């Protein structure tokens, strides 16, 4: 198994593990990643009965940056960018898995594009009458946030009295889980419950109680355009959504004790051409100004070592059934047809 | 046609050309020399020297195509292949140790065998001689039955009774049913073989 | 001249679209509270409370559903005017189903609120009495290409003649969209059709939750009352093109609405013909915007069945909730 | 209008404000770097955005934020 590595601990991966696949346990799968993994990688996990991620240079560099991070300085913004289907989402997943094993508090947004398109229950906030709530999108995220960080929900406690309604309020000193529960039980207060959580996590992390990771995939949605409409068929701006408005505060480096990691995505983006992948093109002027200063990290296609190791992994899982696939000519043909693009290679190998 | 009669169809077979000259027969040597003089048509978009090329699946894709939308037809074909592959892998993971040796996981093998299991060798030919139509048995050529298997599979998958079930999912189910000599296409083959046996006395009209 | 795409057509629903909670999302909008106050003044009971919070059984009653739909439709018109002034300004056609006709005229300036509501009230009461007179009902039938409707109605009448009743009634009452109709008449005929659907080639059959057989001669006793109530009312010329249900064409001269609104009571509803008359055009040419001002989304589904391309530009006014608190 | 004008001025800009705030916070927690940072920002804002400019900006930001 030249394409596998026995070191299943993300804190010990280095340049010598590049091109090798490490296994994520089912416990880690269900806890760390209820929602993170790409939809077409979950099919591979279900079919192979195992989740294995290749160790690549982008993830290694971003892990070396997070191992030497000073928690006294303001949080640093890391932005993964690259062409379509180059593996930036799975690099972010690798970094999230590294951070989870070191008892970090994980704030993982699997896809921020879902909050700016195709919303059927759009409401108007009682907290601020000029903003809109998205109870279905907020309550869905709250459940998975509870799943990922169930341990800390009782250790972390609020420092304010939050008033859900005249009858119900969360008193100072109650565990944060209660707030999450109030968002999970009554969807009407789900969006209000998300922001409070962020407001707490950004504050308490500054005090030094815990280390916080903000993992936002498809971050370019926040400073773009929405396809949501009012009842008068007028357009709605992203800042008019409370869910989007509160998540922008987390991207600002006005807090310390954590790191901000993000990944761009044109897939699912609104009003962007298919070939736009660079930071400014996808973010916009406003997005670049918001994230600036930030560290961009490039994710590229497979190099020959990574391509050979991925094909060996698929062969070890007996996933290439064509008789000419294991041969060398078939490998050259796959290399040319995919051009070493991970997503195209996976899709081509799916039906062979 | 925009090609003159002199133009000949191209031969895309890659290993044919690498044949050593020693192996060439005098007739094969002669035809190889003759092709030098002939004019050759441009190779059409489609077939290629790829080792993954499959003419049967290409013909199936062309037969599914509607309105020249070949991208959608190939998408449906690859989705069906992937669905069959995933279903067989799921059935393989849940099988006993001795049952895993008889579970085929190659979607191409399943596709070819399922189509071969539906090929009819005898058919009928409507022939009205005495003022009344008479269906007479006739042996089917190989191309005819290869076409009929594909046509029956596609028509069965196009039935409106399958409400909102997407074409890849229906086609994978029908292919896996025909792989095991089951389903309505195998029954359509059997009902043709039976209805042609019920009229073996009409072969004298041929 | 205006091009199709900035113009608008307003469709008014009919009986069967009532729902508990109807009216919420329109009250805070301008002029709706006054309309419901006028409804209280004319009717004699609180329509607002019944529409908002009702058992749904008092609301499904014929005497209560139709006025509720009327007032809800006009309140939705007010809401649409508040949200989108241009849509109401750029209106080309209007059409109502059975009782929404009375709404469309009131929207088109051929009638005022009080007279229209009085007409709707007397209509509902007389129709309830007529339904009480003889047992009857309405059955939605979705046929297939081999379905013969007049034929099946013929055997449905033969059954009741064999049982023995004076002039059994069973005829098509509504043409909604291709191969789907609503039959109306005695419950025995409808049961015969339901139990012989397979012979009659009816894919689906669903008894409507209505009091009696509307749009048939059985409703004749309800004609004379309504006429009198319409006699006092001075119907003006509609400002927009209001389409009829008796013959599915635009009302031309105001002096003929008086008798057409009474013939509509005992004539089949030509909804498919109206949809054709409003949306028929050559392939490729643009369609106008369509707004269903009123409860429910049934007209949306009917338009989808009739014209997909016209349905592409269809939207419904929400009468159950409002996104923003005006 | 600034859009009509063909120049992004780094002076009194959001990039300058953000980097000033970040460096003040770093000093509280505890130039040619700022020159190269503003050069990279002006390039990315006015000229065409390529991966070479992106890498130059990355290096400038890393040097300013003490990331190695
Ligand atoms: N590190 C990796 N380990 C295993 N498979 C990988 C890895 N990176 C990429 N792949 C393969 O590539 C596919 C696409 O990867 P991924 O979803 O991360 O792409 P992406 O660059 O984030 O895409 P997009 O631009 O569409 O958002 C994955 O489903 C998997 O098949
Ligand atoms: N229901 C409820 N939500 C609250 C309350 N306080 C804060 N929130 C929510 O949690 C988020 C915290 O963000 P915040 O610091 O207050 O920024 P702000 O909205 O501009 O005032 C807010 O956007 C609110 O949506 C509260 O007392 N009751
Ligand atoms: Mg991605």
């Amino acid at each position: 198994a030249i394409s596998r590595t026995n070191e299943n601990d993300p804190a010990k991966h280095g340049d010598q593990h590049e091109g090798q696949h490490y296994n994520i346990s089912p416990q880690d799968l269900e806890t760390v990643f209820p929602h993170g993994l790409p939809p077409r990688f979950v099919m591979q996990v279900k079919t192979f009965s195992e989740a294995c991620l290749m160790v690549r240079k982008p993830a290694l560099e971003l892990l070396h940056y997070l191992k030497n991070t000073s928690f006294a300085y303001p949080a640093i913004r890391y932005l993964l960018y690259g062409e379509k289907g180059t593996g930036k989402t799975l690099s972010l997943c690798h970094v999230i898995h590294f951070c989870a094993k070191q008892d970090w508090l994980i704030l993982h947004i699997p896809d921020a594009h879902l909050w700016v398109k195709n919303c059927r229950d759009l409401l108007q906030s009682s907290y601020n009458k000029q903003r809109f709530d998205q109870p279905l999108e907020a309550s869905t995220w709250l459940k998975n946030f509870k799943t990922t960080n169930e341990r800390f929900l009782n250790q972390i406690k609020v420092q304010e009295k939050y008033v859900w309604n005249k009858r119900e309020s969360t008193e100072k000193g109650s565990p944060l889980g209660e707030v999450v529960e109030q968002g999970i039980t009554r969807v009407r207060n789900a969006t209000d419950a998300v922001g409070i959580v962020l407001k707490e996590l950004k504050r308490q992390s500054s005090l030094g109680m815990f280390h916080l990771l903000v993992a936002v995939d498809g971050i370019n949605a926040l400073w773009g355009r929405t396809t949501l409409k009012r009842e008068d068929k007028s357009p709605i701006a992203p800042e008019e959504l409370a869910l989007v408005h509160n998540l922008r505060k987390m991207m600002k480096n006005d807090w310390h004790g954590g790191a901000i990691v993000s990944a761009l995505s044109q897939t699912g983006s609104l009003f962007k051409p298919r070939k736009a992948y660079l930071p400014q093109e996808l973010l916009g002027k406003e997005g670049f100004d918001a994230l600036d200063p930030f560290i961009p990290i490039l994710v590229s296609n497979y190099n020959p070592k990574e391509f050979e190791s991925c094909i060996q992994y698929y062969l070890e899982n007996n996933w290439l059934q064509h008789e000419k696939a294991p041969t060398e000519e078939g490998k050259k043909e796959l290399l040319f047809l995919s051009n070493a693009n991970p997503s195209l290679l996976e899709r081509h190998c799916a039906y062979l | 046609s925009r090609y003159s009669p002199e133009f000949k169809d191209p031969l895309i077979d890659k290993e044919y050309y690498r044949k050593p000259v020693e192996e060439l027969t005098e007739e094969e040597k002669y035809v190889r020399e003759l092709k030098k003089t002939q004019l050759i048509k441009a190779a059409p978009a489609g077939k290629t020297s790829s080792v993954f090329e499959d003419p049967v699946i290409s013909k199936f894709t062309n037969m599914m195509m509607i309105g020249g939308n070949k991208v959608l037809a190939r998408s449906l074909m690859i989705q069906t292949l992937e669905a069959v592959k995933r279903k067989q892998f799921e059935k393989y993971h849940a099988a006993s140790a001795e049952e895993q040796a008889t579970i085929e996981r190659n979607p191409y093998t399943i596709f070819h065998q399922a189509l071969k299991n539906c090929e009819p060798m005898i058919g009928l030919v409507p022939i009205l001689k005495g003022g009344r139509f008479y269906q007479v048995p006739v042996p089917l050529p190989d191309r005819r039955r290869r076409f009929l298997a594909m046509k029956w599979m596609i028509t069965e998958c196009r039935d409106k009774k399958h409400q909102r079930t997407l074409m890849p999912e229906k086609l994978s189910h029908k292919l896996l049913e025909a792989f095991h000599n089951q389903g309505p296409v195998i029954k359509r083959k059997h009902d043709l073989h039976k209805m042609a046996e019920a009229n073996r006395a009409l072969a004298h009209y041929r | 001249r205006r091009m199709p795409g900035q113009c608008s057509v307003l469709l008014f629903p009919g009986q069967g679209s009532q729902v508990v909670g109807m009216g919420r999302g329109l009250l805070n909008y301008p002029r709706v509270r006054e309309l419901y106050a006028a409804a209280r003044r004319v009717l004699g009971y609180d329509l607002l409370e019944l529409s908002l919070h009702g058992p749904q059984e008092t609301l499904d009653r014929t005497v209560h559903c139709q006025p509720a739909i009327f007032v809800a439709s006009l309140a939705a018109v007010e809401k649409l005017h508040h949200l989108q002034p241009s849509v109401i300004e750029n209106c080309v056609a209007a059409a109502g189903f059975s009782v929404g006709e009375f709404a469309a005229l009131v929207f088109a300036g051929a009638m005022e609120f009080a007279e229209g509501l009085y007409a709707v009230k007397i209509r509902a009461e007389a129709m309830q009495e007529a339904s009480e007179a003889v047992p009857s009902g309405m059955l939605s039938v979705l046929g297939q290409p081999q379905s013969k409707f007049n034929f099946a109605c013929l055997e449905a009448r033969e059954h009741c003649k064999s049982l023995g009743i004076e002039n059994p009634v069973c005829e098509v009452s509504n043409y909604l969209f291709p191969d789907c109709r609503v039959i109306s008449g005695h419950q025995e005929a409808l049961r015969f059709l339901q139990k012989n659907s397979s012979k009659f080639h009816f894919r689906r059959t669903r008894m409507l939750p209505v009091s009696g057989a509307f749009h048939t001669r059985l409703m004749e006793p309800a004609v004379e009352p309504l006429t009198q109530a319409l006699k006092a009312v001075d119907i003006k010329k509609p400002l927009v093109s209001v389409y009829s249900n008796v013959h599915a064409h635009r009302y031309r001269h105001p002096g003929h609405i008086h008798k057409l609104l009474a013939q509509q009571l005992v004539s089949p509803v030509k909804w498919e013909q109206t949809m054709h008359a409003i949306y028929e055009r050559k392939k490729g040419r643009g369609f106008p915007q369509t707004f269903e001002v009123g409860p429910g989304r049934q007209l949306g589904a009917i338009l989808k069945s009739c014209n997909m391309q016209a349905w592409k530009s269809y939207s419904a006014v929400d009468v159950l909730q409002t996104l923003e608190h005006v | 209008t600034e859009a009509d004008m063909e120049e992004y001025i780094w002076e009194n800009s959001s990039s300058e404000r953000n980097i000033l705030e970040t460096l003040l916070q770093m000093k509280a927690a505890e130039t040619k770097e700022i020159e190269e940072y503003k050069k990279s920002v002006v390039s990315l804002k006015n000229e065409e955005e390529n991966e070479n400019s992106i890498s130059q900006y990355k290096e400038s930001v890393k040097r300013l934020l003490n990331v190695t």
